[PDB]
C-alpha cells in the first residue's frame, strides 16, 4: 500500500471538514480542546484544526472506485 | 574615530534639467584629492547652495566618540559632544545597490556606491581602496559644511 | 557553486516533482554563475579568499546558506502552484471569456 495522491490538504476538503466539525460540536459533542470563553462553535472549530486535534478521516475516491484513507493530522495545512 | 569617508568637494553643476521640485534640487560635485563624481540632493529652503562653492563632506557612523554604538537617537539630548555641532548639515541614510563601472569591459578598478536618505538619492564613484567600508547594509550619517575662503 | 547546487539537489525530498522544472532551474542557476566569472575577472579577484580590497567581494556575493532556502522556497511554491484536485475547471473557464 503506497499513496499516489498529493499530501497537501485541499481547501475543498478543509472547508467541508470545518463545516462538519462545526455542525457536530453544536450537537453537544465532546470538545477536543479547552476552549476560551467564546460562542459560535465555528470560531473554535478552526482552533482544533490549527492544533491538529480533529478525529476525522478523509476518504478520497478514484474514478475506477479505489478508496484512499487519509488523516487530518497526517495532512499538511498551509496558509 | 570611525571615519568611513571624508573629503572636500566643489560644485560644478546644479539642477541641469530645468527645475521640477520646489524644495529639492540636484547637486553635481567633484574633488581634487581623488577623482570622483558625487551626486546628492539637499534642501534648498534650509541649505541654499549656490554655484561654484567648496564644501566638506564626511560619511561616518557613531557620532559619539564615547559609545560603541547606541540604540536610539534623542533629539535635544547632548550627553556626548558629537560631530554634528561642528558641521552644519546632517543626514542619516543607508547604502544599497553596490555596483561598479560597466563602461570599461576589461580590467578596471572603479567602484560606485548608492545611498538613500529616506528618499533623497546619493551616488558616489571612485577608487576601490578609497572605499574601505561601505558595506551593503550600513546606516551612515552624512555631514556637510560650507567652506568659504 | 555548481557542485554544491547539484549536490543539494540530489536529495530524498527533491525527487517528487517534474524534472522539467529541475532543468528549468538548472538553466537559471547555471546562468548566474556566468555573471559571476565576468565580474570576477572584470576587476581582478582571486577566489582563494585573501585580497586586501574588501569591497570588491560585495558586488555579487552568493553564500551557500541562502542558496538552499531559495531552492526550498521555489520548490515549495511549485508544490502549491499545482491545481487542486477537485476544482471545477469547466465552470471556471466558462466565465473567463465572459467579461
Amino acid at each position: 500500500q503506497k499513496r499516489i495522491t498529493t499530501p497537501y490538504m485541499t481547501k475543498y476538503e478543509r472547508a467541508r471538514v470545518l463545516g462538519t466539525r462545526a455542525l457536530q460540536i453544536a450537537m453537544c459533542a465532546p470538545v477536543m480542546v479547552e476552549l476560551e470563553g467564546e460562542t459560535d462553535p465555528l470560531l473554535i472549530a478552526m482552533k482544533e484544526l490549527k492544533a491538529r486535534k480533529i478525529p476525522i478521516i478523509i476518504r478520497r475516491y478514484l474514478p475506477d472506485g479505489s478508496y484512499e484513507d487519509w488523516g487530518v493530522d497526517e495532512l499538511i495545512i498551509t496558509d | 574615530a570611525g571615519i568611513l569617508f571624508e573629503d572636500i568637494f566643489d560644485v560644478k553643476d546644479i539642477d541641469p534639467e530645468g527645475k521640477k521640485f520646489d524644495r529639492v534640487s540636484r547637486l553635481h560635485c567633484e574633488s581634487e584629492s581623488f577623482k570622483m563624481d558625487l551626486i546628492l540632493d539637499v534642501n534648498i529652503q534650509i541649505y541654499p547652495v549656490d554655484l561654484g562653492d567648496k564644501f566638506r563632506l564626511v560619511i561616518a557612523s557613531t557620532l559619539y566618540e564615547d559609545g560603541t554604538l547606541d540604540d536610539g537617537e534623542y533629539n535635544p539630548t547632548d550627553d556626548r559632544p558629537s560631530r554634528a555641532d561642528q558641521f552644519e548639515y546632517v543626514m542619516y541614510g543607508k547604502v544599497y545597490r553596490i555596483e561598479g563601472d560597466e563602461t570599461s569591459t576589461e580590467a578596471a578598478t572603479r567602484l560606485s556606491a548608492y545611498v538613500s536618505y529616506g528618499g533623497l538619492l546619493m551616488r558616489l564613484q571612485g577608487d576601490a581602496n578609497n572605499l574601505h567600508g561601505f558595506e551593503v547594509d550600513s546606516r551612515v550619517y552624512l555631514l556637510m559644511k560650507k567652506l568659504a575662503f | 557553486l555548481i557542485l554544491t547546487t547539484e549536490s543539494i539537489m540530489k536529495k530524498s525530498e527533491f525527487l517528487c516533482c517534474q524534472d522539467s522544472f529541475l532543468q528549468e532551474i538548472k538553466k537559471f542557476i547555471k546562468g548566474v554563475s556566468e555573471k559571476i566569472k565576468k565580474t570576477r575577472d572584470k576587476y581582478g579577484i582571486n577566489d582563494n579568499g585573501t585580497t586586501e580590497p574588501r569591497v570588491l567581494y560585495q558586488l555579487d556575493r552568493i553564500t551557500p546558506t541562502q542558496v538552499e532556502k531559495f531552492l526550498e522556497t521555489c520548490r515549495d511554491k511549485y508544490m502549491r502552484a499545482q491545481m487542486e484536485p477537485g476544482s471545477a475547471v469547466g465552470a471556471l473557464c466558462a466565465q473567463s471569456i465572459g467579461e
